[PDB]
């Protein structure tokens, strides 16, 4: 009962292409999701918008796919709505708006990778926890 | 008589009496204590609960508990060298044996302690008022932490040793039994915090009516240890009390009294309560308004408002808390109320 | 006359009256009568009132369904919030009954008093030459009541979420508070059970050891209690022989010797115990709730591992999910 | 005086300090333990 | 009925209340 | 006011006292240290260690279903690497 | 000099009721501790302050006090530069010692009486001119101080106005309100829901204004007192005692005390939320605001929705006939904020502004303190007590409301007690009846 590298192994991309983060790396995502998502994203739910949440499926339906690296860091960047016909980055943290959101400013592109690795690796160890909410607590 | 000289060594006055109480005291006593420290830093709930409950799982002072036997156990002593453990001490721990272990060796640590205070009364030629108090707290610890989960299915149920396990003890009642609601915990509860009153009223009304024994501002100094006149003025307290709540006590012999019945009423009120709420026979419910309720849908107290709490911890929490049930709730039949 | 308004402080003053009105009683008797009158006109005969001021009226008078146990007199409605609410302000008395008007009268009225009472235990041990302080033991059940009553509802921003004046609405008070602000594992809650605990535990202390050391002056078959006569010169019970009993039951210097030691003790523990489960109400009147376990102790892979914190949690997440059936309409409860 | 050394005094005194800092010597040492 | 129970329990403890205070054993001093 | 026993402020302020104490109290403490540190404590109390709560995949917990068998149903609980 | 034939142990700063020069010392040396907090903690909050962060998520109640008064902050309270924040710290860290070396000095060294070694300096407690005097010393210090805020305000700087009209910035007050009937106006307000009072302050104007007049008739009084002595009424009224003046200024802090904790919990104006957190209120309000932002965006009529009650899901009436916010926070309709006022009407809450004039800035600032909503608990975990482990969080708007009623409630007690003890001192019997002359025993018996 360990948080193996076999854990550790997250989709990549979209075309089957995955990682295997560290250790070093997850722990440091998890830092960073607290400074910068916890916020509103506290157990992988959304608390100003509680109808979509970080769980794997829902962003693998999402639009583009946001169930990888690739999909969530592009994301971190200009994020957009569930179906993608519509940039969200005025009313969400993100680097385009790092002015209006200080705490995205600090964020290199190494940050932005183990932010994506936490969302993904979460589900992984905790299941059902990481997407419902008080049900599940 | 080597009895005679056991005797006099025993009751020999030391700096921590012994007697032939301490016999069966101190044992006890030292192993229940002995236990429970052992249990909070070492021993897990893992097997037994489905809890971490030690320091060395990482609980804190507050999470830390010596948690009760499975629900499969039954009403099993859980013996050492029992069917279960089988003579074997890490699956004795394992297995919850060590509640039983504090559970029973506390009870004859406290079986011991008021005969103490009989013993020690008796030598000093005192009357044994001490041990006629200490009744309540025995009841107490008799009516739940035995006669409770003697009545339901097993010591699984009982409350575990430890503050927040302590506190779930509490929930659970609420929630199950509807305690707050019983009679028999009323008076309790009126027992405890009118003794708490009389505590702090007469000590209060002593310190403030005392006569002047010295020249000192500190008047602490200022008190005859050997008797004699009364240091505090017992008429000028009573005029007082007379003229601001209207009634007031003018026989100290009875104000003391009055102390000691208070709160030795109270609790065995409240244990009374608990010997019923261990066949389930509970305070739960009023029929007339039950029947209000059902044929009225616009007919609302603060007693109906309290049971749909109750709907709501039963449900909540039943799950983890009763492992043994294997419940399974889905979402959907999770009573809730609007958007929470 | 030797002077009307000089004659009529002197008779205010007076310490020989029945009952000493003093100062603070031209002040405390008639805001007292009006509460208590007014309570229990409401506790009888008012209509349901709309406490959470989502037209959901909640009768709890006895001519209304109570009984003794259920029946309260019901807060006043959330709509008002934290708005002055008195008779002249209201259309009607209908009005006024509605919207839990009379909670806001006796509350005001009962607190103004009862701190008016405290400042009357210090005025009657002015004029009878004994110390002070007896009212300052009365501060920790008046600081409950204030905190109960008053600072709460200014923290919560309503007087609506104050305890209601009944029964079963004092346990509804409870169980909501526990599941909003977890104050069983609240600091300031545990110190108030200690010295409510420690209380009646020491009360039975004192009260058992000195009846239990009473100097016999009766007969076998006459009450123990005719042994003292009100205004005696010695003492009734022997210490001496106290301290000899408890000094052996555990240990010498555990013991007290000391008369007046003792009873300082005696009214400090359960005082200071109280002061601060007052203060924990008033703490978690801000939203400075008990400590936060949950999910704490997590194994090697990140898999949670419960505690009894989480057997706590999950019994408030119900009362919580339960309370308040349809006054929420969004996620967070911030109100 | 000529005061004694063992006593009963002392073999109370000594069952609950002797755990104590044994126990107080073991949780200190779980205060380093992670995953 | 009910309602008629509480309230004269209630009076009678009133009641009681006011002989408690004003008709009370008068507590004499020494000689007693 | 008195008894036989040595009065503690006279012991806890002897040299002899310190003497023997500099040396027995940290004893116990590097002991109970050790205790711990060693893993011994989970052994001799059967208290899983943090990768011991559950198996690689398995989560569900290991609760124990009947009182007789119930030593050799535990066992059986540490025999899938939990 | 002083022991046990005094005052007890633990009552010994007692012993020091009437020894002038030591008592000296202890309030130089105390006054030290104070200065030396707010200085090694400002620099303590400096050494942890992360400036691309809200002031509130990191724990700070010194900084932003800083920032209040226009120093190191800009546009929408941007922190700019953290060298102020440096300097008061290091300042009064610096004069801390200076305090405390005459306090020990006075303490240790120094006469242990002032009576004879300077007669201006020692006093008489029953002096009631000395102490009118000493008195009317401090009312003049106190009076320049609330006149260092008017000149930092209108001359050396400005303060930090939320209400900015450009939005939030620092700002030059040069127009401070002296209307006598507006600014004594606010002791003449309500303390209940609405009327405010003190707290209800809503403008810098008002702020300055106001500390023009109490800087003036505070230094006013402090001349009157020095050239005058206590009347008639006065004397025959008070108790005059070292621990009567005590007790009176114990329960003159206990009720500042209490206002600090509603001020700190209600105001917007001189607590800043973009330094300290959203306002309890603030951030309910901003759920209901989030939410009709949110759900209106799905195409909902907010105007028109019906809740489960059936009385208005987004949007309902108060009492006085205002539209305003639905759902619990019906209860916090008397919220004021920079982020709502702009939809707000001659009615309340336009729905026209509503439907078609939210600003983008509005969305997530209602979001942010909607996700900053000052709940937490005692070991700092932001939420609702079912809350998880994940965000460490508290609003500085709760550390203070609630230690600083603490500290308020027991200096109430202390004034009781103080108080009780000085009616006591004075007609002596503080120390116990007269086993002799009785007083009890000298009055009929009411029986
Ligand atoms: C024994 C032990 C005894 C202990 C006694 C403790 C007593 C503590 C009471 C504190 C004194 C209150 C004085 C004060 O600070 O008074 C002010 C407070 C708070 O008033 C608030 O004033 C606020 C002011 O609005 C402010 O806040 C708004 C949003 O929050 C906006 O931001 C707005 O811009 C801003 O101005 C709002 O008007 C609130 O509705 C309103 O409650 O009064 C309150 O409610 C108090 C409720 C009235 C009872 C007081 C009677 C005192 C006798
Ligand atoms: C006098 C003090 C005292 C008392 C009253 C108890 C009482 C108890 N202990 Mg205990 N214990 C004590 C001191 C004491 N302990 C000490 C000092 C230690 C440290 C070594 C322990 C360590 C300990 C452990 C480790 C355990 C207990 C347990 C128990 C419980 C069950 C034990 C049992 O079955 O008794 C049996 C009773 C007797 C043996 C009394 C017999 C007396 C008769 C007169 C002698 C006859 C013998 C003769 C051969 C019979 C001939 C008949 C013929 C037909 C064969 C019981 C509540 C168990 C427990 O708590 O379970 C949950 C358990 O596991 N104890
Ligand atoms: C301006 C504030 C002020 C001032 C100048 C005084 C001054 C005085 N008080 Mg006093 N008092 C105050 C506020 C104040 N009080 C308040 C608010 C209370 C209510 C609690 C009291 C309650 C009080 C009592 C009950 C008594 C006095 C007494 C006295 C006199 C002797 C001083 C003394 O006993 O020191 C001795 C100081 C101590 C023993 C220190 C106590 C330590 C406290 C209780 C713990 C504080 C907790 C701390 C924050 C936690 C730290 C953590 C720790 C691990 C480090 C002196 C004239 C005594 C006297 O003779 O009456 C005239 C007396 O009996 N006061
Ligand atoms: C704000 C805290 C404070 C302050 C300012 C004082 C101040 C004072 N107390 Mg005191 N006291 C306090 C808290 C405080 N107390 C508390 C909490 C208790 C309860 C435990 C007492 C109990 C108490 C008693 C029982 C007595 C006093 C007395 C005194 C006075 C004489 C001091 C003395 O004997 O010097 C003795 C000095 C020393 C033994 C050396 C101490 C070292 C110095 C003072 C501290 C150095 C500070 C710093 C490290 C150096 C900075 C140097 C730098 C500037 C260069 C003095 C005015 C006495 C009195 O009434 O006066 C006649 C007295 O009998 N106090
Ligand atoms: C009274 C004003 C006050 C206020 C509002 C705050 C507020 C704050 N402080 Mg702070 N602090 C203060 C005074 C204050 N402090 C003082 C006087 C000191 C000097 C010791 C410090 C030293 C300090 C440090 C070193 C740190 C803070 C931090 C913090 C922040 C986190 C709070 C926290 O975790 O504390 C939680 C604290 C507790 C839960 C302890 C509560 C203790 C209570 C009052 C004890 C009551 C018991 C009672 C007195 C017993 C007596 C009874 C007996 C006589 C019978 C918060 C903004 C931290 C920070 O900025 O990080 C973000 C931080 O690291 N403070
Ligand atoms: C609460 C403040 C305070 C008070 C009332 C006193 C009072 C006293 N001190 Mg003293 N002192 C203090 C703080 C205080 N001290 C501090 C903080 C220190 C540390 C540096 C000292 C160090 C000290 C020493 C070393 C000596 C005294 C002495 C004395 C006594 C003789 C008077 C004297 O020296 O003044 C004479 C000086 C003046 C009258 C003028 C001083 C004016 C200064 C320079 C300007 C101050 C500016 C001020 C901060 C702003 C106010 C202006 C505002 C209204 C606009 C007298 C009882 C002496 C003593 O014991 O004799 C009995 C002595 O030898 N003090
Ligand atoms: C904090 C500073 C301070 C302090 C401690 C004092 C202290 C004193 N002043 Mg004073 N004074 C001050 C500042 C201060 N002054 C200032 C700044 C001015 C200029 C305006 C004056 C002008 C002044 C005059 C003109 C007189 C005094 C007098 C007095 C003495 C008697 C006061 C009295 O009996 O009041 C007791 C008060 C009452 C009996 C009235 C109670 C009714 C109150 C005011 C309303 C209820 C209060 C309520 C709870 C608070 C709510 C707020 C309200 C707005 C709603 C006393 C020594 C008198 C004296 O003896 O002359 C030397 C006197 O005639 N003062
Ligand atoms: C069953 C009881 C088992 C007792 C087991 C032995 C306990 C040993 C206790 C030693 C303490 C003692 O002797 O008194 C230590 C000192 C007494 O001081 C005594 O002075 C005497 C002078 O001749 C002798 O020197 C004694 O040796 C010395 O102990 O303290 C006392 O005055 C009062 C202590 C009362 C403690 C009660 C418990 C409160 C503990 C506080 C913890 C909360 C923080
Ligand atoms: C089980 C068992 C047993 C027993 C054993 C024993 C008996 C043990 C003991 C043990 C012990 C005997 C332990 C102890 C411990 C203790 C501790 C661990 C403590 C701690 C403490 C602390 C921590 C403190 C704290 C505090 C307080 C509380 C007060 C205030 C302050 C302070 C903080 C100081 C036997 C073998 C017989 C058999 C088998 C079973
Ligand atoms: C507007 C404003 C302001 C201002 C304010 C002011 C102006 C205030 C004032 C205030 C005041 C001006 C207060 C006062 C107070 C007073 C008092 C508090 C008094 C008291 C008194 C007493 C307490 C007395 C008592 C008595 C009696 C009556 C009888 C006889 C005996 C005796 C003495 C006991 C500010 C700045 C904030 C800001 C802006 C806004
Ligand atoms: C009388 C008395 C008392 C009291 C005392 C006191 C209260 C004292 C105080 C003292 C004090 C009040 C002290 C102070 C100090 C301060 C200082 C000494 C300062 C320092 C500073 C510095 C050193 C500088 C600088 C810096 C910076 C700028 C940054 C970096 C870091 C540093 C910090 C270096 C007692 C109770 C004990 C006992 C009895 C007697
Ligand atoms: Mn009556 Ca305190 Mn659960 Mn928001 Mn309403």
């Amino acid at each position: 009962a360990e948080l193996t590298p076999e854990v550790l192994t997250v989709p990549l991309n979209s075309e089957g292409k995955t990682i295997t983060l560290t250790e070093k790396q997850y722990l440091e995502g998890k830092r960073l999701f607290q400074y910068a998502c916890a916020s509103c994203h506290v157990g992988g739910i959304t608390k100003t918008n509680p109808s979509l949440d970080l769980r794997t499926e829902t962003l693998a339906l999402a639009t583009p796919p946001r169930d990888n690296i690739e999909g969530l860091v592009d994301y971190m960047k200009n994020p957009t709505t569930y179906d993608g016909e519509q940039e969200i980055a005025e009313v969400h943290p993100s680097l385009r708006s790092a002015d209006i959101f200080p705490k995205m400013r600090n964020l290199t592109e190494k940050d932005l990778v183990a932010i994506a690795g936490h969302i993904l690796v979460e589900p992984k160890i905790l299941g059902d926890k990481w997407g419902g909410g008080k049900v599940y607590y | 008589g080597w009895f005679d000289i056991l005797d006099d060594w025993l009751k020999r006055d030391r700096f921590v009496f012994v007697g032939w109480s301490g016999i069966l005291l101190f044992p006890c006593a030292y192993l229940a204590l002995g236990g429970w420290l052992t249990g909070t830093t070492f021993v897990t709930s893992w097997y037994t609960h489905g809890l971490a409950s030690s320091y060395l799982e990482g609980c804190n002072f507050l999470t830390v508990a010596v948690s009760t036997p499975a629900n499969s156990m039954g009403h099993s002593l859980l013996l050492l060298w029992g069917p279960e453990a089988q003579g074997d001490f890490t699956r004795w721990c394992q297995l919850g044996g060590l509640w039983t272990f504090i559970a029973l060796h506390g009870a004859f640590g406290l079986i011991g302690f008021m005969l103490r205070q009989f013993e020690i009364a008796r030598l000093v030629g005192v009357r044994p008022y001490n041990a006629i108090a200490f009744s309540a707290p025995i009841a107490v610890f008799v009516s739940v932490f035995l006669i409770y989960p003697l009545g339901q299915s097993s010591w699984f149920f009982a409350p575990s040793f430890g503050v927040a396990a302590i506190f779930r003890f509490l929930l659970f009642f609420q929630g199950f039994h509807n305690w707050t609601l019983n009679p028999f915990h009323m008076m309790g509860v009126a027992g405890v915090l009118g003794g708490a009153l009389l505590c702090a009223i007469h000590g209060a009304t002593v310190e403030n009516t005392l006569f002047q024994d010295g020249e000192g501002a500190s008047t602490f100094r200022a008190f005859n240890p050997t008797q004699a006149e009364e240091t505090y003025s017992m008429v000028t307290a009573n005029r007082f009390w007379s003229q601001i709540f209207g009634i007031a006590f003018s026989n100290k012999r009875w104000l003391h009294f009055f102390m000691l019945f208070v709160p030795v009423t109270g609790l065995w009120m409240s244990a009374i309560g608990v010997v019923g709420l261990a066949l389930n026979l509970r305070s739960y419910d009023f029929i007339s308004q039950e029947i209000r309720a059902a044929e009225d849908p616009e007919f609302e107290t603060f007693y109906t408002k309290n049971l749909l709490l109750n709907e709501g911890i039963r449900a909540w929490m039943a799950p983890q808390d009763q492992p043994h049930e294997n419940f399974v709730f889905p979402e959907e039949v999770l009573p809730r109320g609007n958007a929470l | 006359s030797a002077n009307l308004w000089e004659r009529f402080c002197n008779w205010v003053t007076s310490t020989d009256n029945r009952l000493y009105v003093g100062w603070f009683g031209v002040i405390m008797i008639p805001t007292l009568l009006a509460a208590t009158i007014c309570f229990v006109i409401a506790f009888i005969a008012a209509p349901p009132v709309d406490i959470d001021g989502i037209r959901e009226p909640v009768s709890g008078s006895l001519l209304y369904g109570n009984n003794i146990i259920t029946g309260a007199v019901v807060p006043s409605s959330n709509a008002i919030g934290l708005h002055f609410y008195p008779i002249w302000e209201a259309a009607s008395l209908d009005e006024w009954l509605y919207n839990g008007g009379p909670y806001q009268l006796i509350i005001f009225h009962f607190l103004l008093g009862a701190s008016c009472y405290m400042g009357r235990q210090w005025e009657l041990s002015y004029r009878l030459g004994m110390r002070p302080w007896i009212c300052v033991a009365y501060s920790a059940p008046l600081a409950s009541a204030f905190a109960v009553f008053l600072i709460y509802p200014i923290g919560q921003g309503s007087f609506s979420d104050g305890m209601p004046l009944g029964i079963s609405g004092t346990f509804n008070f409870m169980i909501v508070f526990q599941a909003e602000h977890n104050i069983l594992m609240h600091p300031f809650h545990q110190l108030g059970v200690a010295g409510v605990f420690g209380g009646a535990l020491f009360c039975a202390m004192h009260g058992s050891l000195v009846t239990s050391s009473l100097i016999r002056e009766t007969t076998e078959t006459e009450s123990a209690n005719y042994g003292y006569k009100f205004g005696q010169e010695e003492e009734t019970y022997n210490i001496v022989a106290a301290h000899g009993y408890f000094g052996r039951l555990i240990f010498q210097y555990a013991s007290f010797n000391n008369s007046r030691s003792l009873h300082f003790f005696l009214a400090a523990w359960p005082v200071v115990g109280v002061w601060f489960t007052a203060l924990g109400i008033s703490t978690m009147a801000f939203n400075l709730n008990g400590f936060n376990f949950n999910h704490s102790v997590i194994d090697a892979k990140g898999n949670v591992i419960n505690t009894w914190a989480d057997i706590i949690n999950r019994a408030n997440l119900g009362m919580e999910v339960m309370h308040e059936r349809n006054a929420h309409n969004f996620p967070l409860d911030l109100a | 005086v000529s005061y004694p050394i063992f006593t009963v005094r002392w073999v109370a005194v000594h069952t609950l300090a002797v755990p104590t800092i044994f126990f107080l010597g073991a949780i200190a040492a779980m205060q380093f333990i992670q995953r | 009925m009910e309602t008629i129970t509480y309230v004269f329990i209630f009076a009678c403890i009133i009641a009681l209340f006011f002989f408690a205070i004003f008709f009370r054993e008068p507590p004499r001093i020494t000689k007693k | 006011g008195t008894t036989g026993e040595r009065p503690f402020s006279d012991i806890i302020t002897s040299v002899r006292y310190w003497v023997i104490h500099s040396i027995t109290i940290p004893a116990l403490f590097i002991a109970g240290w050790l205790f711990v540190s060693t893993g011994l404590a989970y052994d001799v109390f059967g208290t899983p260690r943090p990768d011991s709560y559950y198996a690689q995949e398995q989560r569900s917990i290991p609760l124990v279903t009947d009182r007789f068998e119930a030593k050799q149903q535990v066992e059986t609980f540490l025999e899938q690497l939990k | 000099d002083q022991e046990s034939s005094g005052f007890a142990w633990w009552a010994g700063n007692a012993r020091l009721i009437n020894l002038s020069g030591k008592l000296l010392g202890a309030h130089v040396a105390h006054a030290g501790l104070i200065v030396f907090w707010a200085g090694a903690m400002t620099l303590f909050e400096l050494a942890h302050f992360i400036p691309e962060k809200p002031m509130y998520e990191q724990g700070l109640i010194l900084i932003p006090h800083i920032a209040t008064l226009g120093w190191g902050v800009g546009p929408g309270g941007e922190v700019v530069d953290t060298f102020p924040f440096f300097v008061v710290g290091v300042v009064h860290l610096i004069s801390s010692a200076v305090l405390g070396f005459g306090g020990v000095y006075h303490a240790i060294r120094g006469p242990e009486t002032l009576e004879e070694y300077s007669s201006f300096f020692g006093y008489d407690w029953k002096d009631k001119n000395k102490m009118t005097t000493i008195l009317g010393f401090h009312l003049i210090v106190l009076g320049i101080g609330a006149l260092l805020l008017v000149a930092k305000a209108m001359f050396f700087g400005g303060l930090y106005d939320t209400w900015a009209p450009g939005g939030g910035d620092v700002r030059v007050i040069t127009n401070p309100t002296l209307d006598p009937r507006v600014i004594f106006g606010y002791l003449l307000k309500s303390p209940f829901g609405g009327e405010g009072w003190i707290v209800s302050v809503n403008n810098l104007e008002d702020v300055v204004g106001g500390h023009i007049w109490i800087g003036l008739i505070c230094i006013a009084g402090g001349i009157w007192h020095i050239l005058t002595t206590p009347f008639g009424w006065a004397r025959r009224a008070f108790i005059w005692s070292g621990e009567a003046y005590l007790s009176y200024s114990l329960g003159a802090l206990s009720m500042m005390g209490f206002i600090a904790t509603c001020f700190v919990w209600f105001n917007n104006t001189v607590y800043p939320s973009e330094f300290y957190g959203p306002t309890g209120p603030e951030a309910s309000q901003a759920q209901a605001m989030t939410f009709l932002i949110r759900d209106q965006k799905l195409g909902a009529n907010v105007g028109s929705a019906q809740g489960p009650t059936g009385l208005g899901k987004y949007l309902m009436r108060s009492p006085t006939g205002e539209i305003i916010f639905g759902g619990e926070t019906m209860r916090f309709w008397d919220f004021r904020g920079p982020w709502l006022e702009p939809l707000r009407g001659p009615n309340g809450l336009d729905l026209n502004k509503i439907k078609n004039d939210i600003q983008p800035w509005q969305e997530r600032r209602a979001a942010e303190y909607m996700t900053h909503a000052p709940l937490g608990s005692l070991n700092s975990v932001g939420g609702v007590a079912t809350e998880i482990n994940s965000v460490n969080f508290v609003s500085p708007r709760s550390w203070l409301a609630t230690s600083h009623f603490v500290l308020a409630f027991f200096f109430l007690v202390g004034h009781l007690w103080h108080a009780g003890r000085a009616r006591a001192a004075a007609a002596g019997f503080e120390k116990g009846i007269d086993r002799e002359s009785e007083p009890v025993l000298s009055m009929p018996s009411l029986d």
